[PDB]
């Protein structure tokens, strides 16, 4: 091929690749929050079930 | 003893009062220790609470009454310290638009990082080499 | 819906919500003195456990 053309195809997948890379990191940081946000409900359900089991 | 409200987005409010009442459907209790176990829904109102040193309120909606003589559970779908209804309704409606808008800021901000790697993306396939 | 195992895993689970015909007890069980009827609180308990199983899916 060329050598210009080479040049601005490895410029082209680096840029694609720094892209994916702040994806990935913002992606993390939403599954972190949202670990804890899952988390927060346990005790609300173990008492509900209790209660449910308990009664019917 | 010690009385406990919960939510499902949480904990809300905890105390050692030793006397509490609240309007349940079709009647009226008052809660002392020593109380045998009891079951029974609650009705959209403020429960208040007594032994404290001085009265207390917090409103609940769509609730429900667990009794035990060892702690006081309420099960409720929404609590409020303001004990007046109409605040309730004014925080739910003022939460709507809140929750409204930061639903939009996600889409968009998604969509402009999507739109971004899609130009990126082009110019792999505009070089053929 | 797919169940959240791990950061690599992820798998897809059928669950049946109602008649609810399958349902498992506590160890430590105390009667209750019901309040105004049995038959009447079980109308007002069931849809909510049945909101807080699809909140928590």
């Amino acid at each position: 091929a060329s050598l210009r053309d080479i040049k601005t195809r490895i410029n082209a997948t680096k840029k694609t690749s720094q892209i994916t890379k702040a994806m990935e990191m913002v992606s993390t940081s939403k599954l972190n929050r949202a670990e804890q946000n899952a988390k927060s409900f346990v005790p609300y359900m173990e008492k509900i079930q209790e209660v449910v089991a308990n009664v019917a | 003893i010690h009385v406990s409200v919960v939510t499902p987005d949480g904990p809300v409010y905890e105390d050692d009062v030793e006397m509490v009442s609240v309007k349940a459907k079709s009647g009226e209790l008052g809660i002392l220790p020593g109380h045998i176990p009891l079951v029974a829904p609650l009705e959209i109102s403020a429960a208040r609470l007594k032994k404290g040193g001085k009265t207390q309120y917090i409103a609940v909606s769509g609730g429900f009454l667990e009794v035990r003589p060892d702690k006081v559970t309420i099960l409720a779908q929404a609590a409020e310290r303001a004990e007046d209804i109409d605040v309730l309704r004014a925080k739910a409606a003022k939460e709507r638009a809140e929750r409204r808008l930061q639903s939009q800021q996600d889409d968009i901000d998604f969509k402009r990082a999507e739109l971004a790697l899609k130009r990126a993306m082009n110019r792999l396939s505009v070089a053929e080499m | 819906y797919n169940h959240y195992v791990s950061a690599i895993q992820q798998e897809v689970t059928e669950r049946k919500l109602l008649p609810l015909t399958d349902l498992a007890e506590n160890k430590q069980r105390t009667v209750y003195e019901f309040e105004p009827s049995q038959e009447e609180i079980l109308d007002v308990l069931l849809p909510q456990y049945a909101e807080s199983l699809i909140y928590g899916a």
